[PDB]
Order: C-alpha cells, then structure tokens, then sequence
RNA sequence: AGUCUUGGAGGUAGAGCACUGAUUGGACUAGAAUUCAGUCAAACUCCGAAUGCCAAUGACU
RNA sequence: GGGCGGUCGCCUCCUAAAAGGUAACGGAGGCGCCCAAAGGUUCCCUCAGAAUGGUUGGAAAUCAUUCGCAGAGUGUAAAGGCACAAGGGAGCUUGACUGCGAGACCUACAAGUCGAGCAGGGACGAAAGUCGGGCUUAGUGAUCCGGUGGUUCCGCAUGGAAGGGCCAUCGCUCAACGGAUAAAAGCUACCCCGGG
RNA sequence: UGGUGGCGAUAGCGAAGAGGUCACACCCGUUCCCAUACCGAACACGGAAGUUAAGCUCUUCAGCGCCGAUGGUAGUCGGGGGUUUCCCCCUGUGAGAGUAGGACGCCGCCAA
C-alpha cells in the first residue's frame, strides 16, 4: 500500500545517503493529519532535534524544525526525502530551516 | 576441444587482522559474491579494495552474503 | 627480439652544446683573497681541470667572504651568494 | 617440570616437515637426549612424531 | 622455521534433489507440457569436515 | 618412426588432485565485434508461466482477472552475479574528459589490471552526492617505416629555407599472433656428409 | 500509541480473537501547486461527516517454513598390516540425513 512504498522509497534513499558522522540526517514523516519531523543518526539513534505540528500553515510550524536545532546548532544535516516526491510541503520544509542557520 | 584460454588471477589478496595499507589489492571475482563493507569501494571489474589503512576482518549480512570491512588502526 | 630493439629511439642531438664548467659556490671557500678570481688563475692552481666554452658558477653551498669573480654565465641562486659576502660578478 | 626425548628410528626415508620438527627438538643424531619443560607447544610436536620419538617422562 | 591458541576460505564426495541433467518406472493424458518419486551425474547445488598455505599475537624451543 | 590431415592468437567451463600455478593430438563451447544508444544522471517500476471471460484466437501471438521469491531479463557464450535490483518506464544529458595518481594485483621481462584522492572545466539533480563508457571477464598487435595535423626546439660563417625533433593522428590477417629479411617452389639418389 | 532503529525469518507466512478520546488510516473533492503509453487509481492537492470492514496495533495457535542437538556412523589427517581391477586395525578430529527440542520475536532511541 501507500505506507509500504514511501517506506521503500525511503529505503532506496537510505541505500544511497546515510551521512550520519556528525553531519546527521533529518527525516519527514508525513500523515493525513499533520507533518513530522525527526533529527536521528544511524548507530546512535538519538534524537538530538525533533519537531512536529503536535497547506504549508503547518510549514510555518515546520519553520520550527531549526528553531530548535537553534539550541545545538553544530553541524550540517543532510535531508531526507523519504519516500514523499520534493514537490509541495516537504520541500518547503527543507528552505525554510534552512535561512534559520541550518546549511543544507 | 584442446584449445583453453588462460585463467585470470582470481582469489584472496589478504587475511584476517592483517595490516593493510589503503588502495591495496584485496578480494578481486567476477559478478558480485562478496558484498563490499566498511572503507572498502569497487573498481572497474568488482574489485574490493581498501580507502583507508588499518586491520582487516570478515563478517556477513543475511544467511548467505559475506562481506569484508576495514577498521582503522 | 632483445629488449633494446624494442625501445625507440630518442629526438635528435644537437651539433654543438655550450657546456661550461662549474664548480661548487664551495670551491672559493679554500682559497686566499677574492680578488681578481680569472679563470686563468682558475685553471692554473686547477680548481677547474679544463677550460672549456665558459666558466659557470652554482650556488650549491655557503660562501665566506668577497671575491672577483669573472664568469660567462651565472646561476640566479649563486647570483645573490656572491652579492651577499662582498663580491664582484663580472660577466 | 622436565622432558626427556630420546630418537627410535631415523629421519632418512620420512616426509618433510618431520625432519623439520625433529631438527627444532635439538635432535640431529639417533638416540641422542635432550631435555625439555613441559608445554603444549611441546607436547604437540610430539603428537606429530610419536612413531618416531618415544617420550621419558622422569 | 617448528608446534598449539583464536576468529578469517572450498564445494572435493560422505553425498541426495528445490534448479539443470542423463533417464526410465509410472505419467498427465492433449506418446509432446507436466503429475507422485526410484536412479545416476567431469562439466547438478539449500549444509561441513581432515592438511597446508594468507596473516594475526602470543607463547615456548 | 618419417607420411596423410588438422592446429599455431584471445574468452568461459571441463581435465586441474576442494584456491595462485599446473600436462596430454584430453572433453565442451565462443571471438577478430556491436551500440550516440543497449551510455551517464534524476525519479518511479516489479517478473516469467499456471488458471478464467472471447471479436479475430490454432495445444499457442493480444485481452482484463485470482497467482507467483524467480521458473524472467539483461547487444553478444558461457559460467559467476542480480528482483533495497545491475532488470523495466520516463525526465534530462554527452564524464564515450584534460593533466595525473598514493598505492596494489599479476610475475623472467615486455606488457597487462584495479585504483582512493587532487586540479582544470562541466553534466545531473533542492541537496548530499554520482559520472575518467556498456552486470563482470573476450572483440587485438611490437619496434621499424612512411601519411594527415597542432606547434614550439633546432636549424652547420650570418638570416632563411630544406630537413628532422617534440605532441594529435593513419597504414599489419606480422593469422607460423614475443613479429629471422621488402622479396622466395618441388627436385633427385648412384646420392656428399653429422646421426638410430 | 507514533517515529526512526538494532540484531542471520526464533522476526517470517497461516488461523482466530481484540480494537481505536488521542495515534494512524480509510473516507470528501480537484480551486490551483503537480498527475497518468489512459486515469485525482497512484503521486499530488486541501477537508473532517464517519464506519473500523481492512491497513496498523494488542492476544492466542506447531498449519507451513525456519533454527537445531547428544550419541552412533562414514571417509581419512598421522602411524601399521594383508589375499591389492584392493581390503583390515590402532591414537584423529568428527558431519549430512534423522529425532528430542528452539520458536508465531527480541534488543535501542526519542516523541505523545
């Protein structure tokens, strides 16, 4: 279903990139009701960053994403598409946090 | 029938724990039996090398899949 | 076939190459005054063993003090060597 | 504690390697002895060549 | 170099069978695709063995 | 035993004794290429065949349904590899690149093989990153000699030119493939002669 | 309860119960952002009437698959011996098949 191929799409993705050597990844999890979003590594797995809600009214609350990454603010993060296309609110929500300080 | 063309050099290039400088031959075979692991890349005919230098181990993946990875000294 | 008949051969040469002698910066590091150093007192105590087109100075080495020096050519690094310790380089 | 290896046969006519491990022992000459400490290093050199050696423990 | 200590390969026949095959026993029954499974495999493969050589880090000689 | 025939390079398996190497006039097969796309990149994609409903329609070309762990496919022959796909479908492109290269593999040498990383300039994508030809391994040749170009060096008393050097590039079935010369048939025995 | 994980399906498939204030899903349309060898099916998109019937979740089943001994074997690595188009002993490590059994999961990280 819908779940399963973002999740392999997601999968094809983490295949390719996984960058997480203090340089960490930042996912999107996109729902029917809101949008969340995740700062985690690989082998680590903690969450140093991690923002939610709980069109892209919900990206001006996805703007929040580097606002609290502005509490650490140490290094680049690459972004991850999941299995969501850069096409709508997922990638309005990389540029955003992006100005905020965050160089990716 | 008599005719036979000459056998490539194929095998193992080193062991395990072996001090092994970066760039250095290690496992060269056709297609793809061994899966590349931790610093190791791959060439032009699925060659397994080395980036950077350290040890050497050997491991696997699933319930058939070896693998070679290189820890740094 | 040998391995020499397998290896091209190499440009040409040229008719007539202008090799001067040259002598260490170290060579005037034995010797009593720099004064009036010509290569004809230069290849008579024999520091030079032959004279040939010109006398070229290197500046491989450390000099001491000033000392004539007349040469056909001169090296950019033994330029200043000479020009640092009290010398004259006449070309 | 001690060894004592002694020869019984000869090396001429055996295979290789044991000619080798019989010549780190200390042994050149048949019934020549020499004395060891024991080891498992040692003991398993004599599990290789044990028709050929017979072992004295004292 | 020698031995033991530990982790690093290879499918050789001990072999039997999913794949390929030699087959036929029986087929399914249009005796061609294929059904329950007996056979054999130098060019058949889901499994792990006895020495060496690659090292390794130690021991002893 | 000399004679008749074939074979003389390169690639995959089989002998070749479970890996480097390994013989026989031992057993099987392939090749002197192809393709600006069957290429690079960005993003999606799962398959063959079984089993129903008929307009052509055959035991069979298509057609929508239940299914399939690969029974599919990948320019080419095999084996090794592969459906987080290398295999399908499009967007977009010419990295089928210039100077190189720490190192290693192979082993008499000559070659041959892989290469992180750096610079110059790009392609592609938001980005990270990927790209120095094709899923991997075959599709080629010496020096020598002449040909077409880019040009600086040199150019014989002085200037030129002539001619050569130095880079790009052509001509080899040399096929008895590490290539005796540009050039080359049998012949005869009472035979000359070193050998069984 | 959600997110992303870590471990070689012991994770799996299968069968039955539980469900949802929140979570999450379906469900409502295409106004444009973006869509189809054809299509708001998908990808998008903007919305909360709702059943949970499924997806997902909690809980059971040895149905299938998987994992797996112990012991004995076999062939041999030393060494020995006979009748040798081969056979037999002694110190040596010891499988596969087969069964007992494992098992319908464990172990992190936050978030609510």
């Amino acid at each position: 279903s819908k779940n399963a191929a973002r999740l392999k799409r997601h999968a094809r993705v983490r295949a390719k990139l996984s960058g997480t050597a203090e340089r960490p990844r930042l996912n999107v999890f996109r729902s029917n009701k809101h949008i969340y979003a995740q700062i985690i590594d690989d082998v680590n797995g903690v969450t140093l960053a991690s923002a939610s809600t709980l069109t892209s009214a919900a990206t001006k609350v996805g703007e929040l994403v580097a606002k609290r990454a502005a509490e650490k603010g140490i290094s680049d993060v690459v972004f991850d598409r999941g299995g969501y296309l850069y096409h709508g609110r997922v990638k309005a929500l990389a540029d955003a946090a992006r100005e905020a300080g965050l160089k990716f | 029938n008599g005719r036979d063309s000459e056998a490539k050099r194929l095998g193992a290039k080193r062991a395990d724990g072996q001090f092994v400088t970066g760039g250095s031959i290690l496992y060269r075979q056709r297609g793809t039996k061994i899966y590349p692991g931790e610093n190791v890349g791959r060439g032009g005919d699925d060659t397994l090398f080395a980036k950077i230098d350290g040890t050497v181990k050997f491991e696997r993946f699933g319930r058939d899949r070896k693998k070679v990875s290189v820890y740094p000294v | 076939m040998p391995l020499f008949q397998r290896l091209p051969k190499r440009g040409f040469t040229n008719i007539n190459r202008k090799e001067y002698a040259v002598v260490n910066l170290d060579k005037l590091n034995g010797f009593a005054e720099g004064t009036e150093v010509t290569p004809e007192l230069l290849l008579e105590t024999g520091v030079i063993s032959k004279l040939n087109a010109g006398v070229k100075i290197l500046g491989n080495g450390k000099l001491e003090k000033k000392l004539t020096v007349k040469a056909n050519k001169f090296s950019a690094s033994a330029k200043e060597a000479v020009e640092a310790a009290g010398g004259t380089a006449e070309v | 504690a001690k060894l004592e290896i002694t020869l019984k046969r000869s090396v001429i006519g055996r295979p290789e390697d044991q000619r080798v491990t019989v010549r780190t022992l200390g042994l050149k000459k048949t019934n020549q002895t020499v004395v060891h400490e024991d080891n498992a290093a040692i003991r398993g050199m004599i599990n290789k060549v044990s028709h050929l050696v017979s072992v004295k423990e004292q």
